[PDB]
């Protein structure tokens, strides 16, 4: 019953599992092309 | 190595928090691994101030490693990551392009190469065009084509550039499914909002964590391959106080404090967001200084103090669809004669 909806600016980080590495980070503040 | 993933989380943060300060409300993406890399590959080159500013600004502690230990640090991470698979691809990688008759320390370019993969191309910089073309062709072969234009104005009198990229590219363990992607609302603010293409997955159990002192909610999205996505989704109105909190601290203790919990449903945007920084002033603030001056000590490229930076670009990509994430990233350390 718990609902997660990213209709708002959010972060996003992409990472290693294994080394921990930050390959990414991101803020979504507009996503509309 | 513990520290190297410390020090590069450190650095992002850093990073992170002087980018948003240029524009508080834009969009950003960025590769703080790639702006790391590149300039500890610089590093390899420096002496004295200019060497312990660059390292300091990446959050090393030198009295707990010594240059030498960074160095192999940076190598057995490129050298664990550099992956692919029919699931995730991965690729990383670093060169520099030198004006044909400079001449270079032999210690210099066999460390480049043993440590940071890096070639050495020579390139006619006073022939401008010819120049970024193979210096953007090189990014662009890199990044499978997703970034083909990361110099745009290069000077004419330029000695060397120095260049690394990072290509990602990732399936989702848990797809979502393009029938369920519907246009639906994203409010940039409270009172301004325009319709997106709104991807959703529905009864799924992830990773979740709601933090009620920092007002905001957080959700890991694992890729096939041992890669995954955090995404950190502020309350409305919080996302200025979500960002004041950030640090490896904060994300340490969203990971340990994620637990996997069914999900009813969760949407998530389709977008693709794209932006190009000149980090110089950002690395002045953060303490990389002498690097820009004539007191610039890069002898250890040349065995002369005859070289320093002049311009720092990165440009990124990110794009986020049903089946997965594409995202890519360049980095560039222009160099100039002193
Ligand atoms: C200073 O902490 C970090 C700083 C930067 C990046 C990182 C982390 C970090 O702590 C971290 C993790 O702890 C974990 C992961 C991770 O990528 C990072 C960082 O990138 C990956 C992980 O979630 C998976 O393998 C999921 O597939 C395992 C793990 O989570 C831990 C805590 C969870 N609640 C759960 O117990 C999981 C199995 O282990």
């Amino acid at each position: 019953r718990t609902i997660v909806r990213f209709n708002r600016p959010f972060l996003m980080i992409i990472v290693d599992n294994f080394t921990w590495s930050i390959f990414f980070m991101s803020k979504v503040t507009n996503p509309k092309q | 190595d513990r520290g190297l993933a410390s020090a590069n989380v450190d650095f992002a943060f850093s990073l992170y928090k002087q980018l948003v300060l240029k524009a508080p409300d834009k969009n950003v993406i960025f590769s703080p691994l790639s702006i790391s890399t590149a300039l500890a590959f610089l590093s390899l080159g420096a002496h004295n101030t200019t060497l312990t500013e660059i390292l300091k600004g990446l959050k090393f502690n030198l009295t707990e490693t010594s240059e030498a230990e960074i160095h192999q640090s940076f190598q057995h991470l490129l050298r664990t990551l550099n992956q692919s698979s029919d699931e995730l691809q991965l690729s990383m990688g670093n060169a520099m392009f030198v004006k044909e008759q400079l001449s270079l320390l032999d210690r210099f370019t066999e460390d480049a190469k043993r440590l940071y993969g890096s070639e050495a191309f020579a390139t006619d910089f006073q022939d401008s065009a010819a120049a970024k073309k193979l210096i953007n062709d090189y990014v662009k072969n890199g990044t499978r084509g997703k970034i083909t234009d990361l110099i745009k104005d290069l000077d004419s009198q330029t000695m060397m550039v120095l260049v690394n990229y990072i290509f990602f590219k990732a399936k989702f363990e848990m797809p979502f499914d393009p029938q369920d992607t519907h246009q639906s609302r994203f409010y940039l603010s409270k009172k301004k909002y325009v319709m997106v293409p709104m991807m959703s997955l529905h009864h799924l159990t992830i990773p979740y964590f709601r933090d009620e002192e920092l007002s905001c909610t957080v959700v890991q999205l694992n890729y096939t391959g041992n890669a995954s996505a955090l995404f950190i989704l502020p309350d409305q109105d919080k996302m200025e106080e979500v960002e004041a909190m950030l640090s490896q601290e904060t994300l340490s203790r969203f990971f340990e404090s994620l637990e996997f919990r069914e999900i009813g449903e969760l949407y998530l945007p389709k977008f693709s967001i794209s932006r190009d920084y000149n980090l110089n002033d950002i690395l002045l603030q953060l303490g990389i200084e002498e690097a820009f001056t004539s007191k610039a000590d890069l002898s250890g490229i040349t065995g002369a103090r005859n070289l320093a930076v002049s311009q720092v670009v990165h440009k990124a990509v990110l794009d986020v669809f049903e089946e997965g994430t594409e995202a890519s990233a360049a980095t560039a350390l222009e160099v100039l004669f002193q």
